[PDB]
DNA sequence: CTGGAGAATCCCGGTCTGCAGGCCGCTCAATTGGTCGTAGACAGCTCTAGCACCGCTTAAACGCACGTACGCGCTGTCCCCCGC
């Protein structure tokens, strides 16, 4: 009569393995399209969009985010830590040249 | 032979903004390098744009778009204003 | 169109980090991720709209996105070429 | 009639004729618009004036009558838009901005 | 005599004539040399053969008879020189290399 | 209208090296984009080389130089060998 | 022949100081030597390529400028 | 060490289906042949700078003594992120 729960972290490793083998998008399509159109609203009104364009933005953004996450993980590990801190992201972006 | 540069024009611009400030040779060499760099960047972007729209002519609109793409914010706005004013003045003249 | 950056839910960023090889994640990360993503999206969409307008068009094509990504040093294959 | 420079007609200092010739010989497109070299020369002149003004300010702050590469580097790195523009540009003998991290300071 | 394709003349799979046309239409130079399109076609064919060979090896390793973007990404990233060449390229639906840092492994 | 691509030649090479291997449309487009990008890189580098040397022609020597500049090590050497072989074969025949 | 040892530790220390570095480990110097060597190979290879394509035997500064430019490191003040 | 237990994953048939690839008609872009103009290949000339050498001079690198603070290991606390 025990809940039989897994230890903290093994599930994280399992999902890391799961998501490092797949290739599909990880973000819901409709919210991403809504955000993209909202951002584009500030540059020109009544703008129409090809669907292939929105897929292109989604792919590029997810790839860039994965790269940034990988760099941030290295930065945090350099601090002998296991959890990711925003300071790691800031340092990584600064080193990349984005800051 | 003779090699052309931007020394005289940069000198005149300097005398317009700072009518008393001198300049060294290394500085104006850097000036000419910077001018050439910007020229090549804008011209290449304009050529890319013209090829993008299947057109054989490079007009001032292409340069305006290229400047908007290459310069950040306020610099782009001010440069657009300068180019528009110069074009209008030359056409009127 | 207001309050869409909240559309990127915490599980989505979690999955993104898991694909990024991240095992333990702080709770005060997600808003930073959203801000950075917003900056990147704004930077790309600005140039994409510039390309679309220079062509005197009213719809944004994927090919415009391709040029915008190329000019920012992020080349993407498989979307028209 | 007497020859009049196109720069004078546009009220510019940058040589519009030289710009047009370089555009023609630069293998950018088959044809070049008439209003193109004027626009390009105007943009170049504006940017030159901006950075020259900043460099002259820096040189004056150093009580020097001539702008040196150090002044140019200081002006470029201090101006945010200019620094972003020349992000990957290295200036010879420009030095670096004097900046020291807080944690290294004596406490 | 009957027309003989320059690709066949050089024994290549890629269209040398189309390459020459693109070279002339790209505003790259005033005139295009005779052998340059052949050289470029050969180089493109060789690189294509390299990437296709690696992708086919990967797809067979995954035990599928068609090459998908995942196999392409695996082939490009696993090769040192191909990854070096395509260092700044994003492959749609390419996924990521299954790499996990040692420190996060359960000990 | 009609758009052209490198699809048939890519398929030919695929059958040459892996005669029993298919390919999806998306991957096929990926190779098409890759070939286009490489074409642009080599062409631009060759154009810069010609302009630097004040030349009117893009010859195979410029192509070889651009290949050396843009390719890493063994890729560059093998590509140079392939290009030289193809040029020799075409010249002879 | 060990010109890599021509890069003495005072020069490395000076460069670190201009870089705003306060405390330096002893293992740093050889690491800098290696990294600088790698950078030098990367630049010089392209420089020699340009020199050879021009059918010249003397490397010009413009060759170095082009090599740096094509590597994403633009340099001014030399042409 | 070490069986059980439970959850997670793999695998092997069995079924359906969209597209990969082959086939076909056509057409326009590649080909062939001939003209002509001119870019650069080539030989030749000049003289600049790049290489080498030598002798002083002295600032900088080097070696070393010495001392201390900092990177690192260790420990206890709590809170906050993960598994559900």
């Amino acid at each position: 009569k025990k809940p039989h729960r897994y230890r903290p972290g093994t599930v994280a490793l399992r999902e890391i393995r799961r998501y490092q083998k797949s290739t599909e998008l990880l973000i819901r399509k409709l919210p991403f399209q809504r955000l993209v159109r909202e951002i584009a609203q500030d540059f020109k009104t009544d703008l129409r969009f090809q669907s292939s364009a929105v897929m292109a933005l989604q792919e590029a953004s997810e790839a860039y985010l994965v790269a940034l996450f990988e760099d941030t993980n290295l930065c945090a590990i350099h601090a002998k830590r296991v959890t990711i801190m925003p300071k790691d992201i800031q340092l990584a972006r600064r080193i990349r040249g984005e800051r | 032979t003779r090699k052309e540069s931007y020394a005289i024009y940069v000198y005149k611009v300097l005398k317009q903004v700072h009518p008393d400030t001198g300049i060294s040779s290394k500085a104006m060499s850097i000036m000419n390098s910077f001018v050439n760099d910007v020229f090549e960047r804008i011209a290449g972007e304009a050529s890319r744009l013209a090829h993008y729209n299947k057109r054989s002519t490079i007009t001032s609109r292409e340069i305006q778009t290229a400047v908007r793409l290459l310069l950040p914010g306020e610099l782009a706005k001010h440069a657009v204003s300068e180019g528009t004013k110069a074009v209008t003045k030359y056409t009127s003249a | 169109l207001r309050d869409n950056i909240q559309g990127i839910t915490k599980p989505a960023i979690r999955r993104l980090a898991r694909r990024g090889g991240v095992k333990r994640i702080s709770g005060l990360i997600y808003e930073e991720t959203r801000g950075v993503l917003k900056v990147f999206l704004e930077n790309v969409i600005r140039d994409a709209v510039t390309y679309t307008e220079h062509a005197k068009r009213k719809t944004v094509t994927a090919m415009d996105v391709v040029y915008a990504l190329k000019r920012q040093g992020r080349t993407l294959y498989g979307f028209g070429g | 009639a007497k020859a009049k420079t196109r720069s004078s007609r546009a009220g510019l200092q940058f040589p519009v004729g030289r710009v047009h010739r370089l555009l023609r010989k630069g293998n950018y497109a088959e044809r070049v618009g008439a209003g193109a070299p004027v626009y390009l020369a105007a943009v170049l002149e504006y940017l030159t004036a901006e950075i020259l003004e900043l460099a002259g300010n820096a040189a004056r702050d150093n009580k020097k009558t001539r702008i040196i590469p150090r002044h140019l580097q200081l002006a470029v790195r201090n101006d945010e838009e200019l620094n972003k523009l020349l992000g990957r540009v290295t200036i010879a003998q420009g030095g670096v901005l004097p900046n020291i991290q807080s944690v290294l300071l004596p406490k």
